[PDB]
DNA sequence: ATCAATATCCACCTGCAGATACTACCAAAAGTGTATTTGGAAACTGCTCCATCAAAAGGCATGTTCAGCTGGATTCCAGCTGAACATGCCTTTTGATGGAGCAGTTTCCAAATACACTTTTGGTAGTATCTGCAGGTGGATATTGAT
DNA sequence: ATCAATATCCACCTGCAGATACTACCAAAAGTGTATTTGGAAACTGCTCCATCAAAAGGCATGTTCAGCTGGAATCCAGCTGAACATGCCTTTTGATGGAGCAGTTTCCAAATACACTTTTGGTAGTATCTGCAGGTGGATATTGAT
């Protein structure tokens, strides 16, 4: 049963992980579901679009975490912007000391 | 009809929605023209991705392709 | 498969596909490693919030189940996520209630 | 004397009905007779899937919402509260639709 | 006896003058002081290639002019021929800039 | 040998002729007394959201001179792309 | 003989070709998309050139200047509306005052 | 020669080659052909941007010049996209009749 | 002030769309090991250009005075737009059936990449000389505003 | 309409900044020519979901009446703001300077891609059961608008 199955992958599962830890007793419909895909589909292309530009004017062939964290303070809202540093350096950090 | 299927309690319904009060006779034809500008403009864009990929199904990501170009992205149809 | 990435990275969301979405997303030539851990934390941390704060609004409105409706309270009534998403339409949405003033009785 | 409303005393009770509810505001097929008649000036003989032509309508429906949000901020500034077309014709040259 | 331009005459020889011309009128220095003391305030020990100075002062005019225009369109919309600071906010409203 | 003033207040020179002459070339013709501290406050909005990007480019290059370049990227992203300095 | 030649073209065909690589933006570049894209480039620079020039002309002179393009893209509509974000560095604006600014 | 300076390309000769072609009789002052740069660079960005877009979107892997069209159609408007079009077909159709 | 007419609200109720749960299955995703390659950090340093200084001088800012005319307040009324009510015509729905055509799949070749060697060129650099126009003058004609 | 103060016009001019012209050099670009690999067009077709009916069912639009109240015209006047003037200072411009830091060139290895190989997982599909909340009811009470 592999025919009719061009995988349409999405978002929804992890979106639906982080839900349980914030609001463990909260749902949340499909048509929700959907704007949280876009959403995160949208934040994606965003950040990864500007980090990409950042490595071309530095004359760089290499997306690094460093364009990654430039790009986010170039376009989160100043404090939303202090947080994403915050846990981006933390999940780099968590990943480099682990086996 | 058609562009004039988009009826004055409809109109009025929208202006209620954005908070409007008290709304001039000639608003109604001002609208109309105003939605045909805009439809015009997406749906010239939707089509052409439809014809690049040489379909003659307008598919809800091509209107969403349309919409994200001409600054007014949508969320909900990106399925 | 030993550990997932995401694990390794204590997050829930997918490093392994924000990897290769990357990769195949022409961004650039080459993909650092810590880049997609990066991106994947930033990515879990604003879904987050959103959520957190939808909650928020799903509570409020004596409900359990998050609906458009909520997100787009959670994030116009927020002043950073509404300015990330100032050019952003989120479908069955609504406005929220607001009126002029001046349109008020006497 | 029969019962009647003030001028405007309605008109306050529907800006919030309709700003609390989230359903749209065009008849729904009326919109897809018009959408199918504009299509058809670029190409002829065109099918739409129905999330297609819902798309249309969502992002209609959320541009006339605005302009009539900041419309009524130009009927105001003119110390009207009745909106007019060249309070629609300000508002689109502002945000540079018109220029 | 003596000499007098009626009110608004000199005004409009300077709208045609100025409208004519296409050189800056920010004098030079104040406002690469203002570039420093801003930039300073998020960074100290930072240089500026002139360009760079004179690019932002192109933008910053090129913004304002702009700006004036469209608050000018706002006052005559108020039937007046002065500008006031509510037209200068009524436009960045409606350009997205505010609200 | 070594200098640097401090700098403060320098937004007051955006004198008030200079935004006469800018409100004229936008085809103004008669000025509120309140439009120059407004003006002011809209420049200096305008400034920190153009120089804070453009810092942000510098930083990231690891250099310690703000470039041509740097402040047009910084344009172009903001949606005021500007023609004529390099790019 | 150049690819340029070869198409019947001033603008560089093989630059193109090169920064269509450069930028990152498919896996492959085809040998028609520098053609064409060094086709359109060369067009929207002689339309320019073109209402530049003419403007130039109006002003008595003979050297284009910022102010040229200005006047050349704010007057036509086509190119204000493309170029509708744009800044040209030292073009100034159009002569235009508002009637009711007007004496009578 | 000192040190060698890296190479900086743009497109002058050719902007100076296409002038020459319209207007026989005048300059360009170096400023307006730094303006003309940034011009060629801008609209290159524009056409690639949407062709990379387009390529994704359809699951291809290369930008033909079938790609690099619809990117002309969808960025220019009216008049200037018929011609660009044109222009684009014929060079298209010339090089491939060679050899 | 009273008191009637409607709207709006909260508590409670029940059917059902849509959410949830389990199980089977499976490509393509992801991890992992290991062979090869190379991007771009480190270190050293050549050479552009930024910060700074000096001095001079006049273009332009500052501050004032004076009154013209604009904005802001008030009044007034004709008429446009809201409210309500009565028709009835069309949108919605929902179900049910062709069949267009999107999307899966297999086949295969024209065209893309990789690569090597050979030629051509646009950018820089150094040095030397034209030229379009900015800015100055002077005098003529046009616009403004007091009568 | 006359007339006078002043701006604006344009022809004329001259310095010089910027534009242009030559040679000379060469690292990178571009073209050429084979070898190797594969993207995606082509054809065929199965199955999703789109256009089209029929068919009440009524919710919703339309047309009309009537008057409240808003927009716009007209009237006034206080003082805000433009124009002109005097005074002089700080920007502008010109030229020189040490030297910070950008940017070139070379060496070299931590970390990337490339490829094979085993294991895992998210998506689809089928069948079954569960439940949050729209939409109905009833009765309380709040709002509005007439006295
Ligand atoms: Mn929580
Ligand atoms: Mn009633
Ligand atoms: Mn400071
Ligand atoms: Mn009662
Ligand atoms: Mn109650
Ligand atoms: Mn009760
Ligand atoms: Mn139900
Ligand atoms: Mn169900
Ligand atoms: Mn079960
Ligand atoms: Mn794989
Ligand atoms: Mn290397
Ligand atoms: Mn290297
Ligand atoms: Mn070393
Ligand atoms: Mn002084
Ligand atoms: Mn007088
Ligand atoms: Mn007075
Ligand atoms: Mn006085
Ligand atoms: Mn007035
Ligand atoms: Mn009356
Ligand atoms: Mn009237
Ligand atoms: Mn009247
Ligand atoms: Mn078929
Ligand atoms: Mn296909
Ligand atoms: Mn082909
Ligand atoms: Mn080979
Ligand atoms: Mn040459
Ligand atoms: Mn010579
Ligand atoms: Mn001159
Ligand atoms: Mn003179
Ligand atoms: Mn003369
Ligand atoms: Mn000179
Ligand atoms: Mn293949
Ligand atoms: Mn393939
Ligand atoms: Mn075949
Ligand atoms: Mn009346
Ligand atoms: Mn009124
Ligand atoms: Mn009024
Ligand atoms: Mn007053
Ligand atoms: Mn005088
Ligand atoms: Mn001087
Ligand atoms: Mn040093
Ligand atoms: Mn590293
Ligand atoms: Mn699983
Ligand atoms: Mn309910
Ligand atoms: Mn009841």
């Amino acid at each position: 049963k592999k025919r009719r199955k061009t995988r349409k992958e999405s978002y929804a599962i992890y979106v639906y992980k982080v839900l349980k830890q914030v609001h463990p007793d909260t749902g949340i419909s499909s048509k929700a579901m959907s704007i949280m895909n876009s959403f995160v589909n949208d934040v994606f292309e965003r950040i990864a679009g500007e980090a990409s530009r950042l490595a071309h004017y530095n004359k760089r062939s290499t997306i690094t975490s460093r364009e990654i964290q430039t790009a986010v303070r170039l376009l989160l809202p100043g404090e939303l912007a202090k947080h994403a540093v915050s846990e981006g350096t933390k999940a780099v950090t968590k990943y480099t000391s682990a086996k | 009809d058609n562009i004039q299927g988009i009826t004055k309690p409809a109109i009025r319904r929208l202006a209620r929605r954005g908070g409007v009060k008290r709304i001039s006779g000639l608003i109604y034809e001002e609208t109309r023209g105003v939605l045909k500008v805009f439809l015009e403009n997406v749906i010239r864009d939707a089509v052409t991705y439809t014809e690049h990929a040489k379909r003659k199904t307008v598919t809800a990501m091509d209107v969403v392709y349309a919409l994200k170009r001409q600054g007014r992205t949508l969320y909900g149809f990106g399925g | 498969k030993a550990k997932t990435r995401s694990s390794r990275a204590g997050l829930q969301f997918p490093v392994g596909r924000v990897h290769r979405l990357l990769r195949k997303g022409n961004y650039a030539e080459r993909v650092g490693a810590g880049a997609p851990v990066y991106l994947a934390a930033v990515l879990e941390y604003l879904t987050a919030e959103i959520l957190e704060l939808a909650g928020n609004a799903a509570r409020d409105n004596k409900k359990t189940r998050i609906i458009p409706r909520h997100l787009q309270l959670a994030v116009r009534n927020d002043e950073e996520l509404n300015k990330l998403l100032g050019r952003v339409t989120i479908a069955q949405g609504g406005v929220l209630p607001n009126i002029q003033s001046v349109l008020l009785p006497k | 004397k029969p019962h009647r409303y003030r001028p405007g005393t309605v008109a306050l009770r529907e800006i919030r009905r309709y700003q609390k509810s989230t359903e749209l505001l065009i008849r729904k097929l009326p919109f897809q007779r018009l959408v199918r008649e504009i299509a058809q000036d670029f190409k002829t003989d065109l099918r739409f899937q129905s999330s297609a032509v819902m798309a249309l309508q969502e992002a209609s429906e959320a541009y006339l919402v605005a302009l009539f949000e900041d419309t009524n901020l130009c009927a105001i500034h003119a110390k009207r509260v009745t909106i007019m077309p060249k309070d629609i014709q300000l508002a689109r040259r502002i945000r540079g639709e018109r220029a």
